[PDB]
Protein backbone atom coordinates (compact mmCIF):
# COMPACT_ATOMS: atom_id res chain seq x y z
CA UNK A 1 0.00 0.00 0.00
CA UNK A 2 1.28 3.45 -0.97
CA UNK A 3 -0.40 6.48 0.60
CA UNK A 4 -0.22 10.17 -0.33
CA UNK A 5 2.34 12.37 1.39
CA UNK A 6 1.97 13.26 5.08
CA UNK A 7 3.33 16.39 6.83
CA UNK A 8 5.26 16.84 10.09
CA UNK A 9 5.36 19.22 13.06
CA UNK A 10 8.38 20.03 15.21
CA UNK A 11 7.42 22.35 18.12
CA UNK A 12 9.48 25.32 16.98
CA UNK A 13 9.31 26.96 20.41
CA UNK A 14 7.36 27.91 23.52
CA UNK A 15 7.32 31.49 24.77
CA UNK A 16 7.61 31.49 28.58
CA UNK A 17 9.29 28.09 28.96
CA UNK A 18 12.85 26.78 29.14
CA UNK A 19 13.36 23.14 28.12
CA UNK A 20 9.64 22.59 28.82
CA UNK A 21 10.00 23.48 32.51
CA UNK A 22 8.19 26.07 34.64
CA UNK A 23 6.58 26.50 38.07
CA UNK A 24 3.21 27.51 39.43
CA UNK A 25 2.53 28.97 42.88
CA UNK A 26 -0.42 26.64 43.63
CA UNK A 27 -3.33 28.91 42.78
CA UNK A 28 -2.03 31.41 40.23
CA UNK A 29 -2.99 30.89 36.59
CA UNK A 30 -0.71 31.77 33.68
CA UNK A 31 -0.69 31.49 29.90
CA UNK A 32 1.88 31.33 27.13
CA UNK A 33 2.37 30.74 23.40
CA UNK A 34 3.24 27.56 21.50
CA UNK A 35 4.94 28.08 18.12
CA UNK A 36 4.66 25.16 15.67
CA UNK A 37 5.61 25.00 11.99
CA UNK A 38 4.45 22.78 9.14
CA UNK A 39 7.69 21.34 7.76
CA UNK A 40 6.05 19.90 4.62
CA UNK A 41 6.36 21.84 1.37
CA UNK A 42 3.21 20.55 -0.41
CA UNK A 43 0.64 19.18 2.04
CA UNK A 44 -1.59 21.30 4.27
CA UNK A 45 -3.30 19.90 7.36
CA UNK A 46 -7.04 20.58 7.71
CA UNK A 47 -7.47 19.06 11.18
CA UNK A 48 -5.89 19.74 14.57
CA UNK A 49 -7.13 18.51 17.96
CA UNK A 50 -5.52 19.22 21.33
CA UNK A 51 -5.96 16.85 24.29
CA UNK A 52 -4.32 17.90 27.59
CA UNK A 53 -3.01 14.97 29.59
CA UNK A 54 -1.40 14.83 33.01
CA UNK A 55 0.69 12.83 35.46
CA UNK A 56 -2.14 11.99 37.85
CA UNK A 57 -4.30 10.80 34.95
CA UNK A 58 -1.42 8.51 33.95
CA UNK A 59 -0.51 7.20 37.39
CA UNK A 60 -3.80 5.71 38.62
CA UNK A 61 -4.69 2.03 38.59
CA UNK A 62 -7.59 1.73 36.09
CA UNK A 63 -9.54 -0.08 38.83
CA UNK A 64 -9.57 2.18 41.89
CA UNK A 65 -13.13 2.22 43.34
CA UNK A 66 -13.25 -1.30 44.83
CA UNK A 67 -12.34 -0.43 48.44
CA UNK A 68 -13.57 3.15 48.74
CA UNK A 69 -16.70 4.70 50.34
CA UNK A 70 -18.81 7.09 48.23
CA UNK A 71 -17.87 10.16 50.27
CA UNK A 72 -14.13 9.74 49.70
CA UNK A 73 -14.75 8.57 46.13
CA UNK A 74 -16.67 11.70 45.19
CA UNK A 75 -14.03 14.25 46.17
CA UNK A 76 -11.17 12.50 44.36
CA UNK A 77 -13.29 11.83 41.29
CA UNK A 78 -14.52 15.43 41.16
CA UNK A 79 -11.02 16.87 41.44
CA UNK A 80 -9.81 14.35 38.84
CA UNK A 81 -12.53 15.42 36.41
CA UNK A 82 -11.80 19.10 37.01
CA UNK A 83 -8.06 18.61 36.56
CA UNK A 84 -8.69 16.65 33.37
CA UNK A 85 -11.11 19.05 31.69
CA UNK A 86 -9.96 22.49 32.94
CA UNK A 87 -6.36 22.40 34.24
CA UNK A 88 -5.02 23.25 30.76
CA UNK A 89 -7.25 25.10 28.31
CA UNK A 90 -6.81 26.00 24.64
CA UNK A 91 -7.90 29.36 23.19
CA UNK A 92 -8.08 30.40 19.51
CA UNK A 93 -6.22 27.40 18.13
CA UNK A 94 -5.73 27.33 14.34
CA UNK A 95 -7.76 25.27 11.89
CA UNK A 96 -5.53 25.17 8.78
CA UNK A 97 -1.77 25.64 8.35
CA UNK A 98 -0.28 26.06 4.89
CA UNK A 99 2.99 24.33 3.92
CA UNK A 100 6.10 25.97 5.39
CA UNK A 101 4.00 28.15 7.71
CA UNK A 102 4.65 28.83 11.39
CA UNK A 103 1.73 29.51 13.75
CA UNK A 104 1.56 30.65 17.37
CA UNK A 105 -1.37 29.56 19.55
CA UNK A 106 -2.14 30.45 23.15
CA UNK A 107 -2.40 27.95 26.00
CA UNK A 108 -3.74 28.74 29.47
CA UNK A 109 -2.37 26.69 32.38
CA UNK A 110 -4.42 27.20 35.54
CA UNK A 111 -4.26 25.16 38.74
CA UNK A 112 -6.58 26.50 41.40
CA UNK A 113 -7.43 22.91 42.42
CA UNK A 114 -4.77 20.22 41.97
CA UNK A 115 -3.26 17.77 44.45
CA UNK A 116 0.36 17.84 45.61
CA UNK A 117 1.58 15.25 43.15
CA UNK A 118 0.80 17.11 39.89
CA UNK A 119 4.45 17.11 38.80
CA UNK A 120 4.22 16.42 35.09
CA UNK A 121 2.12 17.44 32.10
CA UNK A 122 2.11 15.59 28.78
CA UNK A 123 0.10 17.58 26.23
CA UNK A 124 -0.22 15.40 23.13
CA UNK A 125 -1.75 16.68 19.90
CA UNK A 126 -3.19 14.97 16.84
CA UNK A 127 -3.18 16.62 13.41
CA UNK A 128 -4.92 15.27 10.33
CA UNK A 129 -4.34 15.85 6.63
CA UNK A 130 -7.58 15.59 4.68
CA UNK A 131 -7.86 12.80 2.13
CA UNK A 132 -9.17 13.39 -1.40
CA UNK A 133 -12.67 14.26 -0.11
CA UNK A 134 -13.73 10.60 -0.33
CA UNK A 135 -13.97 8.75 3.01
CA UNK A 136 -11.51 9.62 5.75
CA UNK A 137 -8.66 11.70 7.17
CA UNK A 138 -5.06 10.61 7.79
CA UNK A 139 -4.14 11.29 11.42
CA UNK A 140 -0.85 11.51 13.31
CA UNK A 141 0.55 11.85 16.84
CA UNK A 142 2.95 14.17 18.66
CA UNK A 143 3.54 13.93 22.40
CA UNK A 144 5.68 16.83 23.64
CA UNK A 145 6.02 16.71 27.48
CA UNK A 146 6.16 19.38 30.17
CA UNK A 147 7.72 19.23 33.65
CA UNK A 148 5.63 21.71 35.64
CA UNK A 149 6.58 22.11 39.30
CA UNK A 150 4.27 23.07 42.15
CA UNK A 151 5.36 25.14 45.15
CA UNK A 152 3.61 25.22 48.51
CA UNK A 153 1.55 28.27 49.45
CA UNK A 154 -1.18 29.26 51.92
CA UNK A 155 -2.81 26.11 53.29
CA UNK A 156 -5.51 25.50 55.92
CA UNK A 157 -4.77 22.37 58.03
CA UNK A 158 -7.63 22.50 60.57
CA UNK A 159 -10.66 24.36 61.92
CA UNK A 160 -13.42 24.28 64.53
CA UNK A 161 -16.96 25.68 64.90
CA UNK A 162 -17.49 27.05 68.45
CA UNK A 163 -21.10 28.29 68.13
CA UNK A 164 -21.94 31.72 69.49
CA UNK A 165 -23.98 31.91 72.69
CA UNK A 166 -24.77 35.59 73.33
CA UNK A 167 -24.74 38.96 71.60
CA UNK A 168 -21.96 41.49 72.13
CA UNK B 1 -0.25 27.73 92.72
CA UNK B 2 0.08 30.83 90.54
CA UNK B 3 3.48 29.73 89.17
CA UNK B 4 3.22 26.23 87.71
CA UNK B 5 5.94 23.60 87.33
CA UNK B 6 6.21 20.76 84.82
CA UNK B 7 6.18 17.13 85.88
CA UNK B 8 9.05 14.80 84.86
CA UNK B 9 11.11 17.88 83.93
CA UNK B 10 12.51 21.18 85.22
CA UNK B 11 10.64 23.80 83.18
CA UNK B 12 8.49 26.43 84.92
CA UNK B 13 5.67 28.60 83.57
CA UNK B 14 4.16 31.87 84.75
CA UNK B 15 1.90 34.37 83.04
CA UNK B 16 3.29 37.87 83.54
CA UNK B 17 -0.17 39.47 83.88
CA UNK B 18 -1.91 36.64 85.71
CA UNK B 19 -5.09 38.60 86.53
CA UNK B 20 -6.61 40.46 83.58
CA UNK B 21 -10.09 41.98 83.22
CA UNK B 22 -11.39 43.09 79.81
CA UNK B 23 -14.66 43.56 77.93
CA UNK B 24 -16.48 41.04 75.77
CA UNK B 25 -15.05 40.49 72.31
CA UNK B 26 -11.94 42.68 72.61
CA UNK B 27 -8.85 40.63 71.82
CA UNK B 28 -6.24 40.67 74.58
CA UNK B 29 -2.68 39.40 74.97
CA UNK B 30 -0.77 37.42 77.59
CA UNK B 31 2.92 36.67 78.13
CA UNK B 32 3.62 33.05 79.16
CA UNK B 33 7.09 33.55 80.59
CA UNK B 34 9.09 30.31 80.59
CA UNK B 35 12.07 29.10 82.63
CA UNK B 36 14.03 26.19 81.14
CA UNK B 37 17.20 24.88 82.77
CA UNK B 38 16.97 21.09 82.56
CA UNK B 39 19.58 19.74 80.13
CA UNK B 40 18.73 20.57 76.53
CA UNK B 41 16.32 22.56 74.35
CA UNK B 42 12.64 21.82 73.86
CA UNK B 43 10.01 22.22 71.14
CA UNK B 44 6.85 22.42 73.24
CA UNK B 45 3.61 23.50 71.55
CA UNK B 46 0.73 25.37 73.20
CA UNK B 47 -2.88 25.12 72.06
CA UNK B 48 -6.45 25.72 73.25
CA UNK B 49 -9.09 23.03 72.69
CA UNK B 50 -12.68 24.20 72.16
CA UNK B 51 -14.20 20.75 72.59
CA UNK B 52 -16.62 19.72 75.32
CA UNK B 53 -14.84 17.25 77.57
CA UNK B 54 -16.64 13.98 78.40
CA UNK B 55 -18.45 13.83 81.74
CA UNK B 56 -17.72 10.72 83.86
CA UNK B 57 -23.73 11.08 89.76
CA UNK B 58 -27.07 12.83 90.11
CA UNK B 59 -28.21 15.15 87.33
CA UNK B 60 -27.92 18.12 89.72
CA UNK B 61 -24.14 17.52 89.68
CA UNK B 62 -23.75 16.19 86.13
CA UNK B 63 -25.17 19.31 84.54
CA UNK B 64 -23.15 21.51 86.89
CA UNK B 65 -20.01 19.78 85.62
CA UNK B 66 -21.17 20.06 82.02
CA UNK B 67 -21.91 23.77 82.37
CA UNK B 68 -18.37 24.23 83.68
CA UNK B 69 -16.92 22.26 80.77
CA UNK B 70 -19.03 24.03 78.14
CA UNK B 71 -18.11 27.48 79.43
CA UNK B 72 -14.45 26.45 79.45
CA UNK B 73 -14.75 25.06 75.92
CA UNK B 74 -16.55 27.92 74.14
CA UNK B 75 -15.93 30.96 76.35
CA UNK B 76 -12.43 32.08 75.37
CA UNK B 77 -10.57 31.22 72.16
CA UNK B 78 -6.99 31.54 70.98
CA UNK B 79 -5.91 33.47 67.88
CA UNK B 80 -2.56 31.58 67.75
CA UNK B 81 -3.55 27.92 67.84
CA UNK B 82 -0.77 25.38 67.24
CA UNK B 83 1.87 28.05 67.97
CA UNK B 84 5.09 26.02 67.84
CA UNK B 85 7.37 27.74 70.36
CA UNK B 86 10.50 27.93 68.17
CA UNK B 87 13.44 27.05 70.44
CA UNK B 88 14.24 27.34 74.15
CA UNK B 89 18.01 26.78 74.59
CA UNK B 90 19.13 25.42 77.97
CA UNK B 91 19.51 27.82 80.89
CA UNK B 92 17.39 30.43 79.08
CA UNK B 93 13.84 31.81 79.04
CA UNK B 94 11.16 32.60 76.49
CA UNK B 95 8.10 34.83 76.09
CA UNK B 96 5.40 32.79 74.36
CA UNK B 97 3.19 35.78 73.58
CA UNK B 98 -0.40 34.55 73.23
CA UNK B 99 -3.51 36.29 71.89
CA UNK B 100 -7.11 35.62 72.91
CA UNK B 101 -10.68 36.73 72.40
CA UNK B 102 -13.68 36.10 74.65
CA UNK B 103 -17.29 35.60 73.58
CA UNK B 104 -19.14 34.69 76.82
CA UNK B 105 -19.21 37.05 79.79
CA UNK B 106 -18.05 35.60 83.08
CA UNK B 107 -15.08 34.82 85.31
CA UNK B 108 -12.63 32.17 84.09
CA UNK B 109 -10.69 31.62 87.29
CA UNK B 110 -7.78 29.20 86.71
CA UNK B 111 -8.90 28.68 83.13
CA UNK B 112 -8.47 25.14 81.84
CA UNK B 113 -8.24 24.03 78.21
CA UNK B 114 -5.09 26.04 77.57
CA UNK B 115 -2.66 23.13 77.85
CA UNK B 116 0.88 22.85 76.49
CA UNK B 117 2.37 19.52 75.40
CA UNK B 118 6.07 18.82 74.91
CA UNK B 119 7.37 17.03 71.81
CA UNK B 120 10.01 15.08 73.76
CA UNK B 121 7.94 12.85 76.08
CA UNK B 122 4.30 13.83 75.32
CA UNK B 123 3.53 15.73 78.51
CA UNK B 124 0.12 17.33 79.04
CA UNK B 125 0.97 19.89 81.71
CA UNK B 126 -1.95 22.19 82.55
CA UNK B 127 -0.18 25.52 82.14
CA UNK B 128 -3.52 27.36 82.12
CA UNK B 129 -3.82 27.35 85.92
CA UNK B 130 -1.85 30.62 86.17
CA UNK B 131 -4.50 32.77 84.45
CA UNK B 132 -7.58 34.47 85.91
CA UNK B 133 -9.29 36.07 82.92
CA UNK B 134 -12.45 38.11 83.59
CA UNK B 135 -14.51 39.08 80.54
CA UNK B 136 -17.66 41.14 81.08
CA UNK C 1 24.98 31.74 24.59
CA UNK C 2 21.86 33.01 26.34
CA UNK C 3 21.43 29.59 27.97
CA UNK C 4 24.25 28.89 30.44
CA UNK C 5 25.24 25.57 32.01
CA UNK C 6 27.28 24.61 35.08
CA UNK C 7 30.62 22.84 35.12
CA UNK C 8 30.97 19.44 36.84
CA UNK C 9 27.17 19.26 37.23
CA UNK C 10 23.93 19.43 35.21
CA UNK C 11 22.20 22.48 36.72
CA UNK C 12 21.10 25.04 34.12
CA UNK C 13 20.36 28.78 34.37
CA UNK C 14 18.34 31.23 32.31
CA UNK C 15 16.64 34.59 32.77
CA UNK C 16 12.97 34.73 31.81
CA UNK C 17 13.60 38.13 30.13
CA UNK C 18 17.25 38.26 29.07
CA UNK C 19 16.62 41.56 27.25
CA UNK C 20 15.10 44.45 29.20
CA UNK C 21 15.17 48.24 28.84
CA UNK C 22 14.24 50.56 31.71
CA UNK C 23 14.77 54.19 32.65
CA UNK C 24 17.71 54.82 34.95
CA UNK C 25 16.98 54.80 38.67
CA UNK C 26 13.81 52.68 38.52
CA UNK C 27 14.16 49.45 40.47
CA UNK C 28 13.36 46.49 38.21
CA UNK C 29 13.47 42.70 38.47
CA UNK C 30 14.73 39.77 36.40
CA UNK C 31 13.47 36.25 37.14
CA UNK C 32 16.40 33.80 37.19
CA UNK C 33 15.11 30.28 36.51
CA UNK C 34 17.39 27.57 37.92
CA UNK C 35 16.69 24.11 36.49
CA UNK C 36 18.11 21.37 38.74
CA UNK C 37 18.11 17.83 37.37
CA UNK C 38 21.41 16.23 38.41
CA UNK C 39 21.24 14.30 41.70
CA UNK C 40 20.54 16.34 44.83
CA UNK C 41 19.39 19.72 46.16
CA UNK C 42 21.64 22.77 45.94
CA UNK C 43 22.33 25.65 48.33
CA UNK C 44 23.75 28.01 45.72
CA UNK C 45 23.99 31.68 46.73
CA UNK C 46 23.71 34.72 44.45
CA UNK C 47 25.83 37.82 44.96
CA UNK C 48 27.01 40.92 43.09
CA UNK C 49 30.41 42.46 43.84
CA UNK C 50 30.64 46.22 43.29
CA UNK C 51 34.44 46.06 43.38
CA UNK C 52 36.77 47.34 40.67
CA UNK C 53 38.52 44.18 39.52
CA UNK C 54 42.31 44.80 39.53
CA UNK C 55 43.80 45.31 36.08
CA UNK C 56 46.53 42.83 35.06
CA UNK C 57 49.86 46.59 27.63
CA UNK C 58 49.72 50.20 26.48
CA UNK C 59 47.67 52.87 28.23
CA UNK C 60 45.09 52.89 25.43
CA UNK C 61 44.18 49.28 26.25
CA UNK C 62 44.79 49.66 29.99
CA UNK C 63 42.36 52.51 30.60
CA UNK C 64 39.74 50.96 28.30
CA UNK C 65 39.95 47.83 30.43
CA UNK C 66 39.87 49.76 33.72
CA UNK C 67 36.85 51.77 32.60
CA UNK C 68 35.16 48.50 31.69
CA UNK C 69 35.62 47.09 35.20
CA UNK C 70 34.65 50.39 36.83
CA UNK C 71 31.43 50.58 34.82
CA UNK C 72 30.66 46.95 35.68
CA UNK C 73 31.42 47.42 39.37
CA UNK C 74 29.48 50.62 40.08
CA UNK C 75 26.83 50.73 37.37
CA UNK C 76 24.18 48.39 38.83
CA UNK C 77 23.30 47.15 42.32
CA UNK C 78 21.28 44.19 43.56
CA UNK C 79 18.83 44.97 46.37
CA UNK C 80 18.84 41.32 47.51
CA UNK C 81 22.58 40.68 47.71
CA UNK C 82 23.92 37.52 49.37
CA UNK C 83 20.57 35.83 48.77
CA UNK C 84 20.27 32.29 50.10
CA UNK C 85 18.27 30.38 47.50
CA UNK C 86 16.24 28.28 49.99
CA UNK C 87 16.14 24.80 48.42
CA UNK C 88 15.94 23.47 44.87
CA UNK C 89 15.22 19.70 45.09
CA UNK C 90 16.43 17.40 42.30
CA UNK C 91 14.54 17.41 39.00
CA UNK C 92 12.83 20.70 39.85
CA UNK C 93 13.06 24.41 39.04
CA UNK C 94 13.32 27.54 41.17
CA UNK C 95 12.64 31.22 40.43
CA UNK C 96 15.41 33.26 42.05
CA UNK C 97 13.49 36.51 41.65
CA UNK C 98 16.12 39.26 41.82
CA UNK C 99 15.63 43.01 42.22
CA UNK C 100 18.14 45.50 40.79
CA UNK C 101 18.60 49.21 40.24
CA UNK C 102 21.01 51.09 37.98
CA UNK C 103 22.81 54.35 38.73
CA UNK C 104 24.93 54.83 35.59
CA UNK C 105 23.22 54.80 32.19
CA UNK C 106 24.54 52.43 29.55
CA UNK C 107 24.43 49.01 27.89
CA UNK C 108 25.55 46.25 30.27
CA UNK C 109 25.55 43.55 27.63
CA UNK C 110 26.51 40.20 29.19
CA UNK C 111 26.76 41.91 32.56
CA UNK C 112 29.52 40.56 34.81
CA UNK C 113 29.83 40.85 38.57
CA UNK C 114 26.59 38.92 39.05
CA UNK C 115 27.86 35.37 39.60
CA UNK C 116 25.96 32.76 41.58
CA UNK C 117 28.30 30.39 43.44
CA UNK C 118 27.39 26.84 44.42
CA UNK C 119 27.83 26.18 48.15
CA UNK C 120 28.36 22.46 47.52
CA UNK C 121 31.70 22.31 45.65
CA UNK C 122 32.81 25.99 45.70
CA UNK C 123 32.12 26.67 42.03
CA UNK C 124 32.04 30.17 40.54
CA UNK C 125 29.54 29.63 37.73
CA UNK C 126 29.09 32.99 35.99
CA UNK C 127 25.34 33.26 35.42
CA UNK C 128 25.62 36.95 34.49
CA UNK C 129 26.14 36.13 30.81
CA UNK C 130 22.40 35.54 30.38
CA UNK C 131 21.47 39.19 30.99
CA UNK C 132 21.72 42.14 28.59
CA UNK C 133 20.43 45.09 30.62
CA UNK C 134 20.08 48.52 28.98
CA UNK C 135 19.44 51.43 31.36
CA UNK C 136 18.78 54.81 29.76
Amino acid sequence: KILPEQPQLELLSTSKMTRNSWMMLDGTKTDFHITVRNKSLSCAINHIKIIPMNNIEQMLKPDYWKKMPPDDLYIMEKQLDWLSKSCVRIIKLPTVIKPNETITFDLELDNTAVPFNFTGFDLLIEYGMSATDESCIYLKKLSIPYEVTLRRTIEVPSMDIIPLNELF
Amino acid sequence: TSLVNSKLSNVKFKFINSNIKVIKGEKFTMRLQIINSSSSPLDLVVYYNNTINPIPLTLENQYQLHNKYRKIAEGIILLSNDYKIPVVPPRETYFADLRFIGIMSGYYGTLSGLKVLDLNTNELIEVGNGASVLIQ
